[PDB]
């Protein structure tokens, strides 16, 4: 393969590009095409940036991008490498996430922190090194389900209803810290992500068996903790021996309910790119088995 | 760099394909003996609904030896359910003939080396192509009929995100879904899996697809070819 | 095609909770135009009973009934009343082919059988395939109900029609492995193509009727009698006198306060004026102006427009605001030393709506927006186009004006920058009568728009007959 | 309307663009084939005002 | 890439012997270090009386898979293998490798010839079981777990006597029963809780959602969900919400099925291809 990428740059770098430039060795850096020389300004997010269309629009275009580590900077060149699949490398996180040992890390489009200064770098006239943020999977697939549900609940709502919901939906917070998801726009690929979860929804609600559907009742009548309490819960405001016993019938049924649930989760699951084991204690470089 | 491994045909299954080339699969029975059955992409051709008359008039005329007539038998006994059956072996490098054939199959990596496709077999979602082009392997299932209809096929698609590439094909094969879900509504006592299924195969360039025949038995069948052909086989992961 | 069976099955499955028919409805050329069937965002349906009464309120009667308020502090009810009308409205579901085609052959090249009494071909530049649910109270449907059919526009723009159940039942009531809905509803078919107006025959649409419908199966019952037909006809008459009835409460109002003040005129806008002109002529044109304002006075006129924004949501906390910030208490030292800075008070300049009238050849325009600010150094008014540019047509001697500012003041305008000042009265009118005529839609989030509110929205969403669609 | 004008002149039937992540992954698309026999150079295609 | 591991216990001839016959298996360490002790060495560190097989899954999942290559001494060394590169692994598990099978790492069911102990502790490894038999054990389990509140009838007695039973290319074995003194483990009970809550909340979520977006497009999927729905009702009939409230159904809906991750998805670990005739240890290209 193109094991090595060459990035040249138009603008000549003054001293400050070049040392900035020489910090950020390891960055994750996106390239759109996968080729051998490549000019600065398909270089990064910054290409597609545009916070008009939505933040699904500038995931769906990262999620197919091709990813790469940055090497030394020399004159008007900076040298991007490849990863391969099953090997070692050290990883840079410009975001502010933390990374605890062990986690798997995914690619998002960069959210809103607090601070708002974000550390913009590399404004090489109006052209900038927009980096993606790289998250562990619990905070991916976090602000991929508030999106989606966000698209979900506020469809036919009028903006006085969506409001504070939405307001509570774009804020999470993870390990302390605290961000903000910037334009969730009705977007038609996020129609199309909803459309496949009503269904697979329905062939939940189908496909499921007796004893899938009528659990929850008989331990409910059997037992009584605080799980369960919230569970009864979550069905109250709409709320016996078998009929059928038939261990072929709930293979059959389950197998294919496995696959459903399959197809609902991957709207939620991103793709691993890294998997952490060594974490420098100021958390601001970790080694990772790159994935793919 | 490439990694082979040793299989044991008999001369049934072989008789279409003894070329230097082909994708070779695991077929599963159940019976004690006969355990597995080592298939190509020709035999699966003989019970794809997306083949032409011509083509499966040929591939059946060739393949009349007992071995490959038990394999399509075992082919057609459960229904819904053909990927589950089928664990793909690498691509074939070049052949020992005999009554048991010995064909080495490499699993990763390359080192002329082709993959061999039928025409009809091959689809490309995309009438440009990009530099670098991913190779999938995927059988769509029609519920249409009584019995189910699968459709097999070999994809060239510069997608290699998953979610990108299952959203393109839903997008193309949305009159299967419907059939899916009819036929959850129309025959209820039956319970179909999925809608359709992809495996990867390893990636090629998109200016090393070429169109060419390949004669056996005399029978000029028409065929695809991906010149160099690097192996990286994924999973089947199904999609509805 | 697909809009049609969707919207069955839909309103079946709703049938015990709601009991609305479903009424399979077709638009073309006829009710609307290429730019407007391109870019339609939503249909909204309304049904009101023989008395005049909507479904979404309640049976008996309501807090609406009583008259208006005249109160900026009131906004004729503010969100409860606004949220009563919302209610009201409800959402249908529609698809736009925007290509020219044949109705018949269309609905043959899809899945439908089609057996028509006579095979009349009606040929349509675009179609609009959309389902109205048409309410039976109980299982028995009256003639005197109308039906109120509403097309929406992304900039927030509807137009309304409305057609009584007679006029659609007319002859459809007069003569009363495993099956999929699906086969059965497209071998079944169609037949039935019926041409109904509205009320003020104004607009036809078609309407389409199956054989597989859920509305074959029930046998409820349909009649019209001739008092109920009388009373629905009068209430239809209050609906759409709403505006007139408020042109004449100003036009009162000006010979009500022309006769109090004896002639009197003020200056009110700044205009150089001449003792040596004949007055009176212009005094004559002044009486043939107001004649003339009330022959061609409108829905459009400036009073339904100022009115408009006060019905909003919005306008009673705003006004309350304002309220509060104008008779706020001169600020103590401390204040203007340590705490914060006051808030900015009005603006300099006001939106005005206005009626311009010219006599010469008689025109009056209606819609007309106006910029007003009070010169710095005599408190009279200038108007100026909202362009920034200042407005002649004080100074021509053969057009008068109407204008009315945001709080409902009105003036009256001669030659020379005289005027009659008043106030609009809307006690004369319900506070429901003006709310559910005159309310503006407010948008349910859909394709293409923001979530979070004040957004500038991207390319506006439109299905286009003269592109290849895009997939 | 459009097929006779189609008919009338050489052209072919309308084609899709490229999405944004294919025109992303993809660098054009040259739906000019080229011709069977070139015995002049490059065509110098007019463009009509 | 080579792992050294060390015995705070006096060991033994039969002990090192016993050791020495393992050394292509597969062993799982809890994270990647140069040193570790022989506490973190396999699976028994995280073995206790109220959590189980579905614990055992969940944290098998995320343990690095290593391969024992020596004993020098009172130590043992262990190779990480990297992706892609071809290895040699013993088979341990209840079953036999045939060539071009998907290999997966379940937690262990039965435990002889194996067993090292030394001081309460014992090396205890994962099952390299081909895929399909991983799938059907898995199933197997969960359903024995939703059976577990009327194993007062002897039909349901004999079924899960049936599900036990599982007949796998010339080998028979019974999958223990998930309920111990008539209960369900803890992780095992709230994966069952979580497919029945996910399955309610999709009956009843379904048809809302499935308006509001055929509202936008009425396509003909929508038309064949909402029959389905519709009939689904019928079914049912043989006998308005809040905001926050559908939010909070929408949230539950996700947060139980990211519950099931572990076990609606399959790691394929080894593809074997070259088999001893013993049957006992094949050669895989390790995936990871």
């Amino acid at each position: 393969m193109e094991a090595n990428i060459f990035c040249t740059f138009d603008h000549k770098l003054s001293i400050a590009d070049v040392g900035k430039l020489t910090k950020l060795v390891a960055a994750v850096v996106p390239i759109p095409q996968r080729l051998h020389l490549i000019k600065h300004y398909q270089l990064g997010l910054h290409q597609f940036v545009d916070h008009t269309r939505g933040y699904v629009r500038l995931r769906g275009l990262l999620r197919n991008m091709t990813l790469t580590l940055m090497r030394r900077v020399e004159g008007n060149q900076i040298l991007l490498h490849v990863p391969t699949h099953g090997l070692l490398y050290t990883v840079l996180n410009t975001g502010p996430v933390t990374w605890e040992k062990g986690d798997a890390l995914c690619v998002l489009p960069p959210l809103f922190h607090g601070p708002l200064a974000r550390e913009n770098l590399l404004t090489l006239g109006q052209w900038e090194l927009v980096l993606p943020w790289i998250v562990p999977m619990p905070l991916a697939l976090e602000i991929n389900q508030r999106l989606l549900i966000m698209g979900l609940f506020s469809l036919d709502r009028s903006y006085e209803e969506v409001k504070a919901a939405v307001q509570q939906l774009q804020t999470i917070t993870f390990r302390d810290a605290t961000f903000t998801i910037p334009d969730p726009v009705i977007d038609q690929h996020l129609l199309i992500d909803m459309k496949t979860a009503c269904l697979s929804m329905s062939m939940v609600a189908n496909l499921a068996s007796e004893l899938t559907m009528t659990y929850v009742r008989k331990l409910a009548l059997e037992d009584s903790s605080m799980l369960l309490v919230k569970c009864q819960e979550l069905l109250m405001r709409l709320d016996a021996r078998p009929q059928h016993v038939s261990p072929d019938d709930e293979i059959a049924r389950l197998s294919a309910l496995f696959v459903m649930l399959r197809q609902l989760d991957d709207l939620i699951r991103e793709q691993v790119v890294f998997t952490v084991c060594d974490v420098s204690p100021d958390n601001k470089s970790a080694t990772c088995i790159f994935k793919g | 760099q490439a990694l082979t491994a040793r299989f044991f045909v008999p001369e049934g299954l072989v008789e279409f394909e003894a070329q230097p080339g082909a994708l070779l699969i695991r077929m599963e029975t159940g019976c004690d003996s006969p355990r597995h059955l080592y298939i190509s992409l020709y035999l699966l051709g003989i019970r794809a609904s997306n083949v032409s008359a011509s083509t499966r008039c040929l591939l059946e005329s060739v393949y009349t030896a007992s071995a490959a007539r038990a394999a399509l038998q075992w082919l057609d006994l459960g229904p819904h359910l053909l990927h589950r059956r089928l664990e793909t072996l690498g691509c074939v490098k070049t052949v020992s003939l005999g009554i048991t054939s010995l064909l080495t199959c490499v699993m990763r990596g390359y080192l002329v080396f082709a993959l061999m496709i039928p025409k009809d077999m091959y689809l490309t979602w995309e009438e440009t192509r990009g530099r670098l082009q991913y190779v999938y392997l995927i059988i769509v299932y029609d519920y249409d009929g009584p019995e189910t209809r699968p459709g097999i096929y070999v994809l060239t698609s510069s997608i290699a995100h998953w979610q990108t590439l299952v959203d393109v094909a839903r997008g193309k094969f949305a009159r299967e879904r419907c059939s899916f879900v009819n036929r959850r509504i129309t025959r209820p006592r039956q319970i179909p899996l999925c809608t359709g299924v992809i495996q990867k195969l390893g990636w090629c360039l998109a200016d090393d697809i070429h169109t060419s025949f390949l004669v056996h038995k005399e029978l000029k069948l028409s065929v695809v070819r991906l010149d160099n052909f690097s192996v990286e086989l994924g999973d089947f992961r199904e999609f509805v | 095609m697909e809009t049609h069976l969707y919207s069955d099955l839909a309103f079946e499955a709703r049938f015990a909770d709601d009991e609305q028919l479903p009424l399979h409805l077709v638009l073309d050329q006829e009710v609307l135009s290429n730019e407007e069937a391109e870019t339609l965002r939503y249909v909204y349906y309304r049904n009101v009973d023989s008395a005049g009464r909507s479904t979404g309120r309640a049976p008996g009667g309501d807090e609406d009934d009583a008259p208006a308020s005249d109160d900026a502090e009131d906004a004729v009810g503010g969100d409860r009343a606004f949220d009563r009308e919302r209610r009201t409205w409800q959402r249908a579901c529609f698809r736009v082919l925007p290509r020219p085609l044949e109705l018949l052959d269309y609905l043959r090249q899809s899945g439908l059988t089609v057996t028509l009494e006579k095979e009349q071909r009606v040929r349509m530049f675009y179609a609009v395939f959309t389902t109205l649910g048409l309410r039976c109270p109980d299982n028995r449907l009256s003639g005197a109900q109308t039906l109120h059919l509403r097309l929406v526009w992304p900039d927030g723009s509807y137009r309304d029609w409305e057609f009584l159940a007679r006029d659609l039942l007319r002859e459809e009531m007069e003569a009363n492995d495993e099956v999929a809905r699906t086969d059965e509803w497209k071998g079944a078919g169609v037949s039935r193509l019926r041409e109904v107006w509205d009320v003020q025959h104004r607009v036809r649409l078609r309407v389409l009727w199956y054989v597989n419908s859920f509305w074959r199966s029930r046998e409820l019952s349909y009649d019209d009698h001739e008092v109920e037909l009388y009373r629905a006809l009068d209430a239809y008459r209050a609906r759409i006198a709403v505006e007139y009835v408020l042109i004449r409460a100003v036009r009162d109002e000006i010979y009500a306060v022309l006769r109090r003040d004896g002639g009197a005129l003020p200056q009110r806008f700044a205009c150089h004026v001449s003792r040596n002109m004949s007055w009176r002529v212009v005094w004559e044109l002044c009486r043939h102006a107001l004649a003339l304002w009330m022959d061609w006075a409108d829905v459009r006129s400036c009073i339904i427009k100022a009115l408009t924004p006060r019905l909003s949501r919005g306008a009673a906390a705003a006004a309350q605001r304002a309220r509060r910030q104008r008779e706020r208490s001169a600020p103590k030292p401390q204040e203007l030393l340590f705490g914060p800075r006051n808030e900015s008070g009005p603006p300099a300049e006001q939106t005005w709506y206005a009626d311009v009238v010219r006599c010469v050849r008689a025109q009056v325009d209606l819609g007309v927006e106006v910029r007003a600010a009070r010169c710095p150094r005599t408190g009279l008014w200038i108007v100026r186009d909202r362009r920034g540019r200042l407005r002649r047509w004080l100074s021509q001697p053969e057009v008068c004006v109407l204008y009315v500012t945001p709080d409902l003041d009105f003036y009256w305008v001669l030659p020379g920058g005289f005027a009659v000042s008043s106030r609009v009265t809307l006690h004369g009118l319900a506070q429901r009568a003006l709310r559910d005529r005159f309310q503006n839609f407010e948008a349910v989030l859909a394709r293409g728009m923001h979530v979070e509110a004040g957004r500038q929205e991207p390319e506006t969403p439109r299905v286009s007959g003269r592109r290849l669609p895009f997939d | 309307v459009d097929r006779w004008i189609r008919h009338a002149a050489g052209v072919e039937r309308p084609q899709l663009l490229d999405t944004e992540t294919i025109s992303m992954l993809t660098f054009g698309s040259m739906s000019e084939r080229n011709a069977a026999a070139t015995v002049h150079g490059q065509k110098a295609a007019c463009e009509l005002i």
